[PDB]
């Protein structure tokens, strides 16, 4: 049965499934730092579900088949051309930033739904609470306008206030010259054009806004580059945290019921991402919108509801 | 009608006029509502006693009960209003227009 | 709010309305009104925020004043005739006070100001309840005491309600305020025919309730409270906007849609008495409601407004909660005119 | 093909389908029977046959 | 070559708190996207 | 005004008095019943369209239930409506029969004895 | 007459069940078959009407109108499929559905036996027309046009409704046969005057009457081609049909209530003909032409003579065909050059000779060259007006001079002179467009061969 | 002078102007309960004198 | 960006003669185009036009023109034979009409 008021009335309660290891974990860090490996190790050791960082096609992997769609029908933005031409007059930069924030919101909703449904913990790379640093690094470099920042702040204000911040925030600190050396050793021709000022802006945003404001909600575990490979020590540092200061201890059955109703129904999660604020970077004309929607509806498993597409092998349609 | 009936009706009219004309405090208007309830209680009791309507004697008590409910309701709302603004002024209830 | 507590409060609202509808004693009718209001106040405050609190406070003040006037009218009627049964209302001053109290409860002009504010301050579900279920009890009482009504006062209030509903709706970009002004105009239409035929009042109430339920359910399905947010729905689900356009046309009263049936019937009834000027005025005034419905239809269905990029993500997900009665409500809102004679079953 | 369960599977919900079909059939049979008895009672009361 | 459709300038006519703005109501603001006004610092 | 609420002998919430059993029931091929079934079919199609299912083929059991429910309600609705109109006619004829002074049958005049003004068109 | 109504209702699901690339073929074929079936209604009697049932009847006035409606549907389909090629399948089916619903409403309107059923259908025709105009029009003005189309109509028709129900409370019936047989004169009182105005103004605004005509240029210019065809050819004739039906209960009040409308019709006929002489948009010229011809029809209905009624019927049929043909002719050039300015594309006879022949024949029928049925209707109305008053021949005469002028002006501007040098995208005429022009024009001359079929019940 | 100006001016433009002005007059209220509760008092007194005193 | 919105450019119009030199202007699909032409020509000209004109031309005389002419011929013959006037100013017999008693 679908979770709802009826399930809550008889039986189902979230508070009982929490078994001292729920602990939503996020592992933040600068570009090219090894935060993903640390998050994978934390998830493996503690037995929590690992969520890889949400990209342009995160929503594609959770709907239909998990395969990504064409960039025209999903995202409509490019990271590679953001690196190539960050000051392009077609609005690619803020479009990419807004789409990435929406993807992060969807991933956070998925992780919260899983945790509240099963009681198992989750480990995320970045979150909606951390995305803004990139936006700041975009604004200080002149890549986006101030109106874009205002729109981003409005959307974040109406979206991020409805969820619970993570239990423990893990940060990996890597100096900018080391990051440049790692990027050069990587070999991707699009990341070599990242100027050091952009990385320094990301680091400044992190260390001056995110960590100070996150430390008030819960204690923050910072690790340098050398003491992050030893994942067992990080895990046993996590295991001895006194987590009784944030909003998580101030949660009972009814608040959990409201949150669980919110985390499912992804349309209600994404409601305020498409607010009618007409920025040229993200506003799409009627003709292009109609053409792109017609193109999307013609994908092999997208015309009808999931179980009603006989062109991908759905049977017994006329009894469903 | 005797003079007493006219006096009670005048009291009800005065309380209604006091409710309809707000100054600043919501509490004063709630007091005017309570006064209207009291006037109705007195008027109904006098009518029921005059005509010796025995079973109607329980009617005014019922009135009082719902008066209390109405009184409680108002007070509850006032609390919330105060918690929003630090005051109970009706000027602050202007977020919604016609 | 706990779902159990919410169910109990909804049941108490409905029980108060039913007590009003089944009572023979004026005290029990007043008690039904009190219980309905007491249970209705928290339902308006379900999603807590300052706007909801303001709407609840305004609603409480209006309804409490109306109930005080109601009780005073009852007591005056008892004084001049020792009667508790709801009947021909032996006193004219008491009848005037009763009419004013019931009009204030219904939101008829000139006691109309609270309706747009309360509707705008609450959620769409609370607005649905307020504009559909809350009309039943006062209209039932008015139908029961119709023979003693003063036609001048009620006709004046009905004409004022139609005029004010049209003029106020002309100025709105918020969908809830549009619905509230539409409700004011439709209440005016309902009360215009009440002194002549209560069956026509019941028919108009039923058709209005069906159309309003379809409207509110379509607005909940596409999470839009403003014109600009409703102008995006075509790029997510065009079927919803097309059904909305047809429903708006029906609410405008155009033949051969169902919304034409009540006005037609009411006009005919008014010409069975003499009453020629008033129906003509009422129809010419309802043209204003048709105008702003048509403007909404222009914004949402007949033209395509620009959209946003993030809308692409919304393409990948489906509506989770489904309204089981929405299709039947739409069909009853649109294609019911050929079954007009079935109104005989209402009397 | 779907990445998720899609709770409505390839086979339809047999309980719901059976309940719906049974309700429709029962309503049709009830309507036929009621119409037959109504015709009989009208004929008896007015004495046509 | 193609049918006219509303653009941003057309759509901005319906984005205000009211149609037919006047001098008095030109300062009315539209309600917040969610119906939550920012909390005042009415310290007691 | 309420014409029929206080009609003597009326049972409060019956919906179908026993006297109505003396009227011929509507035929099962009544065009009004066919239109009610059409309304049910339209409701089923709209249900399919809103749920993003193939409109004509998605649920045949659901569409069948829609049509059946609409027809089932329409039959009794038509019965009650016909009963109400029969009651109105019965009361009207009885009242005309019991008040002959208010309904006189005056003498008939032929058109050869009635003087009608002629208005030429020119 | 369900043998015509049911096949259109069957056109509906046939369109919605058709294969994506066969909608036009199926719709056109079955529309033509329905027109062929409706051709049998022309067998009329000399004494009474064909009373099919309690609900529908056919007269010698409504049968040619029904034939015109059923014949216009396939022409509209042929004219629409060019500019709707880029449209999606569902929206094309919705457009065809709008056209079919309009035909059904018109067919039921022209044959309803009761006046309230007639009113309901005659208002129901509003919705598909408004949807077509505001959804498939090309420019931003269409929205305004739609509003002008709607309220102008409703402000006329809402009083009529009241009057109708009032009449049913007085006489007990709105059946047209009962109304005709039990007719009683209207006395001279203020109440009767306002009843007359309520019964007349809706049809007046439908014609439209001069002074109440401002909605028509907007609606007929901003509409797509099929919308303009059905607005000019059939929807304007609703007013004339309704007036000829309703005038049976308005005597002898009409004898003096017609004076303001007669003066408006004659002077405004002169005025709209004059307006046609200085017009930069080719579609607006055709719209104002329609206004002038309808003013003639209004005069004919108002003077209330058998000759005027015959002339009015003939003129309505002839104008429907001619104005629809002219709108299609203008649409061909618009689709070629994407502009409605008349002087933009000139010398088109050099580039498109057969289309120039079609233009010449259409403009010849517009100026009522004898023995076309346009001329027959115009001459009957002029003779009746001369009997009404010998001075009318002045105004009518002036109209006959102006019409031809602007008509030929239009031709001379578009076909003659030298071609515009920079316009190099004028392709040869398609078979579809030539067939459309022929299917417009041949019935006109065929009807000339047998004019008693469009002369009405008188 | 006639078709584009005065015929527009009399019927449709005047109607639009009047309806717009009345809409502005009716809908522009501050949302203060004080003002329209005073309005309620005025309405009650008028309804008690104009309609109720005459029976 | 010095732009206002992201929009597709207005496309050029397609010439049906480019891909189909004999295109009939009905459809871009040549076969569907040809059959649309054929059905329009057959059901518009061959069926409705010519056969409908023939059907209308031979419609039976339900207007009773020939019957009226023959009746008038008989009436004229009889009246001229017996010397009666061809037509009477009264179409109704006065013996079946009762005028008002007094005109003063
Ligand atoms: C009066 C006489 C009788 C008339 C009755 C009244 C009219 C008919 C009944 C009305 C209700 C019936 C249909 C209701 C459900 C339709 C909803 C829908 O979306 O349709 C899509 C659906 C196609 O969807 P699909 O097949 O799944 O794949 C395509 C995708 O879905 C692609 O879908 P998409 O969503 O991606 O496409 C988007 C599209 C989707 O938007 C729509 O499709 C619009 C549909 C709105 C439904 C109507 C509203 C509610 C009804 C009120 C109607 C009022 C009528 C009165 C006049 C006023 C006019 C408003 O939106 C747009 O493109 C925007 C266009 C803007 C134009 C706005 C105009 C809309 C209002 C016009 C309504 C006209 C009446 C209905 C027209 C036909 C509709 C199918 O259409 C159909 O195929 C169903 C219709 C045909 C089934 C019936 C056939 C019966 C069986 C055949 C045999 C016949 C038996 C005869 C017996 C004899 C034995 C031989
Ligand atoms: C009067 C002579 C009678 C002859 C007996 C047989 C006549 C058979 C005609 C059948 C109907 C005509 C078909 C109409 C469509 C036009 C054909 C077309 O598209 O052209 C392709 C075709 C191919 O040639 P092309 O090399 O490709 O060159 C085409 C270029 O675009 C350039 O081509 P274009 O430069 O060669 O011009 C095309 C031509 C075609 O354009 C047209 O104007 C023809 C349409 C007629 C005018 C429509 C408005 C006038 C209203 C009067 C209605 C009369 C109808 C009567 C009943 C008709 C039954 C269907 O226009 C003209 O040549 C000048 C038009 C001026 C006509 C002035 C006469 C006014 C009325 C006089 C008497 C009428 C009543 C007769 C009885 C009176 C009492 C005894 O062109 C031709 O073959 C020449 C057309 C023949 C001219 C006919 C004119 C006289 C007939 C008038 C009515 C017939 C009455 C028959 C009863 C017996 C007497
Ligand atoms: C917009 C379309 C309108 C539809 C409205 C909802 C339709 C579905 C609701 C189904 C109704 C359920 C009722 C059946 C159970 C029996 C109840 C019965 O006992 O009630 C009777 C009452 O019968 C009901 O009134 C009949 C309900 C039927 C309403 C349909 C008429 C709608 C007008 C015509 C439009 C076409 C409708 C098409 C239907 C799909 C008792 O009469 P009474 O207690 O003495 O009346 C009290 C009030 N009085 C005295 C003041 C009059
Ligand atoms: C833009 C185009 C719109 C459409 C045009 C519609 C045309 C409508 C015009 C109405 C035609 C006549 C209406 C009434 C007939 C006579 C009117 C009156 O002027 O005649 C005299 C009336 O006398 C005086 O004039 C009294 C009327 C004066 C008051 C009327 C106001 C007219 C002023 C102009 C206002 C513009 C109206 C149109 C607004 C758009 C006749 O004397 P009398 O025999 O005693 O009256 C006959 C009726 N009786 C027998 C019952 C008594
Ligand atoms: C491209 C080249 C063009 C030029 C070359 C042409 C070659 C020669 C062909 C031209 C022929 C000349 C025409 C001369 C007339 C001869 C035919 C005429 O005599 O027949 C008429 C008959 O004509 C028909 O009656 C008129 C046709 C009917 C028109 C209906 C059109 C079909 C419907 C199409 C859609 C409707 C749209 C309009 C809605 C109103 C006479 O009728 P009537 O005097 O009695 O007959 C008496 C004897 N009867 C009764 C026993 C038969
Ligand atoms: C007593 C009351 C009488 C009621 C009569 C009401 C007539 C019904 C029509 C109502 C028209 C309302 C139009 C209006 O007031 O708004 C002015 C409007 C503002 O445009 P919006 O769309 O609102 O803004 C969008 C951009 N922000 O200005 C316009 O341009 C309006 C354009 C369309 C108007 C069409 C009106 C046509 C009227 C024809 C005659 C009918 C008049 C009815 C009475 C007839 C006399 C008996
Ligand atoms: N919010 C964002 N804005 C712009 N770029 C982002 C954003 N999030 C991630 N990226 C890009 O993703 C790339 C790699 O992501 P990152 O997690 O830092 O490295 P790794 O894959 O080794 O964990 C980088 O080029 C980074 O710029
Ligand atoms: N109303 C006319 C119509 C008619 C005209 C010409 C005819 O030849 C025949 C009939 C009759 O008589």
């Amino acid at each position: 049965l679908q979770y709802g008021p009826l399930a809550f009335v008889l039986g189902e309660r979230t508070t009982r499934k929490l078994t001292e290891t729920s602990k939503v974990i996020t592992v933040d860090g600068n570009i090219c730092s090894g935060k993903g490996r640390l998050a994978r190790e934390i998830a493996e050791k503690l037995g929590l579900r690992h969520f890889p960082e949400a990209g342009i096609h995160y929503a594609d992997s959770t709907t239909g088949d998990g395969k990504p769609l064409d960039v025209q029908l999903s995202g409509n933005c490019s990271l590679e051309k953001f690196y190539d031409d960050p000051k392009s007059n077609d609005g690619n930069s803020y479009r990419l930033q807004s789409w990435l924030y929406a993807s992060r919101l969807l991933q956070y909703a998925d992780a919260l739904e899983h945790l509240l449904s099963t009681g198992q913990g989750v480990v995320l790379e970045r979150s909606i609470y951390s995305d803004f640093v990139f936006l700041e690094a975009m604004y200080r470099q002149g890549f986006i306008r101030k109106q874009c920042v205002e729109h981003y702040n409005e959307v974040k204000k109406v979206t991020a206030c409805e969820y619970l911040p993570p239990h423990v925030v893990v940060y990996v600190d890597v100096p900018v010259p080391e990051i440049q050396s790692r990027i050069q050793k990587k070999g991707n021709p699009h990341e070599m054009k990242i100027t050091a000022a952009y990385l320094q802006d990301i680091e400044n945003a992190y260390k001056k806004t995110f960590l100070p404001e996150m430390s008030e909600k819960c204690e923050v575990l910072q690790y340098s580059a050398r003491e992050a490979e030893d994942a067992e020590k990080v895990v046993e540092d996590i295991e001895y945290l006194k987590c009784d200061k944030g909003p998580w201890p101030d949660q009972d059955d009814r608040t959990f019921h409201r949150l669980r109703m919110l985390v499912q129904n992804k349309l209600e999660v994404l409601n305020y991402t498409t607010i009618p604020v007409y920025l040229p970077e993200i506003t799409i004309g009627a003709h292009q919108s109609d053409r792109v929607f017609q193109k999307f509806t013609e994908l092999p498993g997208r015309k009808y509801s999931p179980g009603y597409n006989e062109d991908v092998g759905d049977k017994w349609i006329w009894l469903k | 009608m005797p003079l007493v009936y006219m006096n009670i009706i005048m009291a009800f009219a005065i309380a209604l006029a006091g409710l309809l004309m707000y100054r600043s405090h919501l509490m004063s208007s709630l007091l005017c509502l309570e006064g209207m309830m009291l006037s109705l209680f007195i008027m109904s009791t006098l009518i029921i006693l005059n005509t010796h309507f025995t079973l109607a004697n329980m009617m005014p008590i019922i009135l009082l009960v719902f008066a209390a409910c109405e009184a409680a309701l108002g007070l509850s709302l006032l609390v919330m209003v105060s918690n929003t603004y630090g005051t109970d002024y009706v000027q602050n209830l202007n977020l919604l227009q016609c | 709010m706990n779902p159990i507590i919410y169910t109990t409060l909804i049941m108490t609202v409905m029980s108060g309305t039913m007590l009003v509808m089944i009572s023979s004693h004026w005290l029990l009718i007043w008690i039904g009104f009190e219980m309905n209001l007491l249970a209705m106040i928290p339902v308006l405050m379900k999603n807590f925020n300052p706007r909801a609190t303001e709407a609840a406070t305004k609603y409480f003040l209006t309804q409490a004043t109306a109930s005080m006037m109601l009780m005073m009218a009852i007591i005056i009627n008892l004084l001049y005739s020792g009667q508790w049964t709801i009947t021909k209302m032996f006193n004219p001053v008491a009848m005037t006070m009763m009419t004013m109290a019931l009009a204030m409860k219904l939101g008829l002009s000139p006691f109309h100001f609270w309706v747009p504010e309360v509707t705008q301050g609450i959620s769409l579900q609370a607005g649905l309840l307020l504009l559909t279920w809350q009309k039943l009890a006062p209209l039932s009482v008015l139908c029961q005491i119709s023979q003693s009504i003063n036609p001048n006062l009620m006709l004046t209030m009905a004409m004022l309600s139609i005029l004010i509903g049209g003029w106020g709706g002309l100025n709105q970009t918020q969908l809830r305020k549009i619905m509230a002004y539409s409700s004011i105009a439709h209440m005016g239409w309902m009360t215009a025919v009440l002194p002549y035929n209560t069956t026509m009042t019941i028919l108009n109430l039923l058709i209005y309730i069906t159309m309003t339920l379809a409207m509110f359910m379509l607005l909940i399905h596409s999470s839009a409270t403003t014109t600009l947010s409703l102008s995006h729905t075509w790029n997510k689900m065009p079927v919803i906007t097309s059904l909305m356009m047809v429903t708006l046309l029906s609410m405008g009263g155009l033949p051969p849609l169902s919304g034409f049936m009540p006005k037609w019937m009411i006009i005919q009834e008014m010409t069975k008495n003499e009453s020629i000027i008033m129906p003509t005025l009422m129809a010419m005034t309802a043209l204003l409601n048709l105008y702003f419905y048509m403007r909404l239809a222009y914004s949402s269905s007949l033209t395509m407004f620009p959209s946003t990029n993030n809308m692409k993500m919304k393409w990948q997900f489906e509506h989770t909660k489904q309204m089981k009665l929405l299709p039947t409500m739409i069909v009853l809102s649109t294609l019911v005119l050929p079954m007009t004679p079935a109104l005989s079953s209402l009397n | 093909k779907f990445y998720i369960r899609e709770p409505p599977h390839g086979s339809p919900d047999w309980l719901k389908v059976g309940l719906t079909l049974g309700t429709s059939v029962f309503l049709w049979i009830y309507l036929i029977k009621q119409h037959k008895e109504d015709v009989l009672e009208y004929k008896r009361r007015n004495g046509l046959e | 070559a193609r049918q006219w459709q509303p653009d941003v300038e057309w759509a901005e006519q319906f984005g205000g708190a009211v149609m037919y703005p006047t001098k008095e109501t030109a300062h009315w603001k539209p309600p917040p996207w969610n119906d939550v006004d920012p909390p005042k610092d009415t310290l007691v | 005004m309420t014409m029929m609420s206080g009609r003597p002998g009326r049972v409060p919430l019956q919906f179908l008095p026993n006297e109505a059993r003396s009227l011929p029931p509507p035929k099962l091929t009544d065009p009004r019943l066919v239109y009610m079934g059409f309304l049910g079919y339209c409701s089923g199609l709209i249900d399919n369209a809103i749920r993003r299912r193939p409109v004509v083929s998605a649920g045949l059991h659901r569409q069948l239930l829609y049509v059946t429910s609409f027809v089932f309600f329409g039959y009794y609705l038509l019965k009650r409506q016909d009963y109400m109109y029969a009651l109105r006619d019965h009361d009207m004829f009885a009242y005309v029969k019991s008040h002959p002074e208010d309904f006189p049958e005056k003498d008939k005049k032929t058109y050869g004895e009635i003087l009608e003004e002629f208005h030429p068109v020119r | 007459m369900l043998k015509i109504i049911i096949p259109t209702t069957m056109l509906l699901p046939m369109t919605w069940m058709s294969k994506h690339n066969m909608i036009w073929i199926n719709a056109t074929v079955h529309s033509l078959l329905i027109s062929l079936i409706s051709l049998s209604l022309l067998n009329q009697l000399g004494e009474n009407s064909l009373n099919f049932s309690l609900t529908f009847f056919s007269d010698s006035l409504s049968a040619p109108l029904l034939v015109l409606t059923t014949w216009l549907l396939p022409l509209m389909l042929m004219a629409s499929q060019s500019h709707l090629s880029k449209e999606t399948t569902t929206r094309k089916k919705l457009y065809i559905t709008m056209l079919i619903l309009l035909q059904l409403f018109l067919i039921m309107t022209f044959t309803a036996t009761e006046l309230i059923l007639f009113y309901i259908l005659f208002e129901a025709t509003l919705v598909p027309t408004l949807i077509i105009i505001t959804r498939w029009g090309n420019q931003t003005e269409r929205l305004n046009a739609g509003l002008y189309f709607l309220f102008y109509t409703l402000a006329g028709s809402l009083p009529l409704l009241v009057a109708l129900v009032y009449i049913q409370n007085t006489t007990g019936s709105l059946n047209f046969l009962i109304i005709h047989y039990w007719s009683h004169p209207l006395s001279n009182s203020w109440s009767n005057i306002f009843m007359w105005l309520a019964c007349i103004m809706a049809f007046m605004v439908k014609m439209p009457l001069y002074g109440l005509h401002l909605w028509l240029p907007k609606a007929h210019v901003e509409a797509p081609i099929a919308g303009s065809m059905v607005l000019a050819a059939v929807l304007l004739k609703l007013g004339g049909y309704g007036m000829m039906r309703i005038t049976t209960i308005l005597n002898p009040l009409t004898n003096y209530m017609a004076y303001p409308f007669l003066m408006l019709s004659m002077w405004g006929m002169i005025m709209t003909s004059s307006i046609c002489l200085r017009q930069t948009d080719l579609k607006s010229l055709i719209a104002y032409s329609s206004v002038s011809h309808m003013a003639l029809v209004i005069v004919a209905i108002m003077i209330q003579t058998p000759w005027s009624f015959m002339g009015a019927t003939a003129l309505m049929i002839a104008h429907g065909l001619t104005s629809s043909m002219l709108f299609c002719l203008a649409n061909t050039n618009y689709e070629r050059v994407h502009s409605r300015t008349m002087i933009l594309a000139r010398g088109l006879q050099t580039l498109l000779p057969l289309m120039a022949t079609w233009w010449l024949v259409a403009s010849l029928t517009n100026l009522a060259l004898p023995p076309s049925i346009n001329l027959i209707g115009e001459l009957f109305i002029i003779t009746a007006s001369f009997s009404w008053s010998n001075i009318t021949i002045i105004l009518m005469g002036m109209n006959m001079m102006i019409t031809a002028l602007y008509s030929l002006y239009m031709l001379i501007t578009t076909q003659r002179g030298k071609y515009t040098h920079h316009i190099n995208n004028i392709k040869p005429s398609f078979t579809r467009e030539n067939a459309l022009m022929a299917l417009h024009i041949l019935p006109l001359l065929l009807l000339t061969l047998n004019p008693k079929m469009i002369l009405g019940p008188l | 002078l006639l078709d584009l100006i005065w015929l527009e001016t009399i019927l449709p433009k005047t109607t639009s102007f009047i309806q717009m002005k009345m809409s502005i007059m009716v809908s522009n209220q501050k949302g203060l309960i004080k003002l329209y509760f005073l309005s309620f008092l005025i309405t009650i007194m008028i309804s008690m004198t104009l309609f109720n005193y005459h029976e | 960006p010095t732009i206002r919105l992201q929009e597709d450019p207005d496309p050029e119009d397609e010439n049906l003669y480019e891909k189909n030199p004999d295109s009939h202007g009905y459809d871009k699909d040549p076969i569907v185009d040809l059959w649309n032409m054929r059905v329009v020509f057959f059901f518009g000209f061959s069926i409705v036009l010519v056969l409908g004109s023939t059907f209308v031309a031979y419609l039976p005389d339900y207007r009773m023109q020939e019957w009226a002419r023959r009746e008038a011929e008989r009436l004229v013959k009889y009246r001229e034979a017996n010397g009666l006037p061809l037509m009477e100013s009264n179409c109704f017999d006065p013996n079946k009409i009762q005028l008002p008693e007094d005109e003063d």
